[PDB]
């Protein structure tokens, strides 16, 4: 079958170069236009550079023009992307597309590649507690970093809600509805790991 | 050039016919060819409609794709709704060197009742103000669908510097979100007033928290 | 001069061709045939095409032969000295081929230009 097998992105400081690779199986490669889609945490799909059978048309928008280089090899069936100098509105999903252009459509998509750019740095998160209880997780990174309760007592009851970016690093709270007669009747400890630092908080809610 | 208009979400129930717009900017929309993908959360986009309103093979007959010209608009109708339907639509059209994508329309299909939220306010930690920040959190949950707009009010002004918000994920059996407030140690005791609204399907909840 | 095809309507251009049918024009889902005939024992001449959109496929150096499949010149035409050249007037896209010599036996092909939904096609013989 047709498969666009896409991979070569991830992590890495602003100003650095990429290229990210596509390797299309199940059809002619020579024989068909293909493509290059961008989708941005919250912005939408957004088309970025297009490359004709043997490279004889190529497309950008006005807005990445000179910046990235669209490529294709037929010795490898592979589709190129070079994207140099990484900003920090670069970061997002990117698919390689084969596409129709008798029809102007996108006939099948590839699998997708994150790309992150940030001047971030792998640091231990910072601990707080919140009188529900609750344990705030601020300024971590990378992810994921967890937040048992009593490590691990209770399944039912804990709540953990997902990270938000605030000044270029993670930050979560976690949540856990308690009954009247158990606190602070009884003494509850808030475990944080984070494995990329291999660091392990505990900290304790009372008023 | 032009630019494709689509609205935000959509909202409907289950068994019922919806009908997606596609507004064109400048140019007749009926010179171009369009197209609509289905994309949904964490998964590649699939071709849905490929020509004007030819469907290729593997997509359901429920689907159908049609140009309205009085408005200039390309219209994606789905009779008989079902639950996978429930991720973004993409508009597409093409026009000699540039591929003009549209905003994108967030399908939410109506299978739960309406619900709102319920906020959970925590003012900033004592070892924060130790350590001179301050942080406010607001916890939303127990809220369908996902259309939630959150604001932050100080004193009754709406402040924007500082606020982090993430975005609702399914949890429980209704969506989840949190907000986080940024202030200066010695700002958050100047005024004793703080208040996060959350507006969710016309309903403005409102939970408030003061340094006293 | 260019013994091809132009379907650009800009009226300013370096380029002189044979034929010249403006595509803007026609009507939608039409299609426009312009054929190319050539019948000399010795070749000299320069074949292009003037489209202002889109050229399918990549044009003259892989052809559509007269749904078909691509197959590529330098092997349809069978010589080794074919040369390419190409050139960009804004959104209009100019290829040609110029041809030296002669030919073993007669061949033909096709390349479409296709602007919006407008869609025309070229075809080239060249008689042994």
């Amino acid at each position: 079958e047709v498969q666009l097998v896409e991979s070569g992105g991830g992590l890495l400081q602003p100003g650095r170069s990429l290229k990210l690779s596509c390797v299309a199986s199940g059809f002619t490669f020579n024989n068909y236009w293909m493509s290059w889609i961008r989708q941005a945490p919250g912005k939408g799909l957004e088309w970025i550079a297009s490359i004709s059978n043997i490279g004889g048309t190529i497309y950008y928008p006005d807005s990445v023009k000179g910046r990235f280089t669209i490529s294709r090899d037929s010795a490898q069936n592979t589709l190129y992307l070079q994207m140099n100098s990484l900003r920090s509105e670069d970061t997002a999903t990117y698919y390689c597309t084969r596409d129709l252009r008798m029809s102007d459509y996108f006939d099948y998509w590839g699998q997708g590649v994150m790309v992150t750019v940030s001047s971030a740095e792998t640091t231990a998160p910072s601990v707080y507690p919140l009188a529900t209880l609750g344990c705030l997780v601020k300024g971590y990174f990378p992810e994921p970093v967890t937040v048992t309760w009593n490590s691990g007592a209770l399944s039912s009851g804990v709540h953990t809600f997902p990270a938000v970016l605030q000044s270029g690093l993670y930050t979560l709270t976690s949540s856990v509805t308690v009954p009247s007669s158990t606190w602070p009747s009884q003494t509850v400890t808030c475990n944080v790991a984070h494995p990329a630092s291999s660091t392990k908080v505990d900290k304790k809610i009372v008023p | 050039q032009f630019v494709l208009s689509q609205p935000n979400s959509v909202s409907t129930n289950l068994g019922s016919t919806v009908k997606l717009s596609c507004k064109r900017s400048t140019g007749n929309i009926g010179s171009n060819y369009v197209s609509w993908y289905q994309h949904h959360e964490g998964r590649s986009p699939t071709t849905m409609i490929y020509r004007d309103d030819q469907r290729p093979d593997g997509v359901p007959d429920r689907f159908s794709g049609s140009i309205d010209r009085s408005s200039n608009s390309a219209l994606l109708t789905i009779d008989n709704v079902q639950t996978e339907d429930e991720a973004a639509y993409f508009c597409h059209s093409y026009s000699t060197g540039m591929y003009i994508f549209g905003g994108g329309t967030k399908l939410t299909v109506l299978g739960q009742p309406k619900s709102t939220p319920t906020l959970t306010m925590f003012p900033p930690s004592p070892e924060e103000l130790q350590e001179n920040k301050a942080t406010l959190v607001c916890l939303i949950s127990n809220f369908s669908p996902s259309g939630v707009t959150v604001a932050w009010k100080a004193n009754g002004t709406p402040i924007t510097q500082g606020v982090d918000t993430s975005n609702p994920t399914k949890e429980d059996n209704k969506y989840m979100a949190s907000s986080f407030l940024h202030l200066t140690s010695d700002q958050w005791r100047s005024h004793n007033s703080f208040t996060c609204q959350v507006t969710h399907e016309g309903n403005t909840v409102e939970k408030s928290l003061s340094p006293a | 001069v260019i013994h091809g095809c132009n379907f650009s309507s800009n009226v300013s251009s370096k380029h002189t061709f044979t034929d010249s049918l403006d595509i803007s024009l026609v009507d939608d889902s039409a299609h426009i045939s312009c054929n190319v005939h050539l019948s000399e024992p010795k070749y000299n001449h320069l074949v292009g095409l003037n489209c202002p959109g889109d050229i399918i496929p990549d044009c003259f150096f892989q052809v559509y032969q007269p749904p078909s499949n691509i197959v590529y010149l330098d092997s349809q035409i069978n010589i080794g000295d074919i040369e390419y050249y190409e050139d960009a007037e804004g959104d209009d896209k100019i290829k040609l081929f110029g041809i030296v010599g002669s030919i073993p036996k007669t061949t033909s092909f096709t390349c479409i230009c296709k602007k919006d939904k407008k869609s025309a096609y070229m075809t080239v013989t060249i008689d042994s």
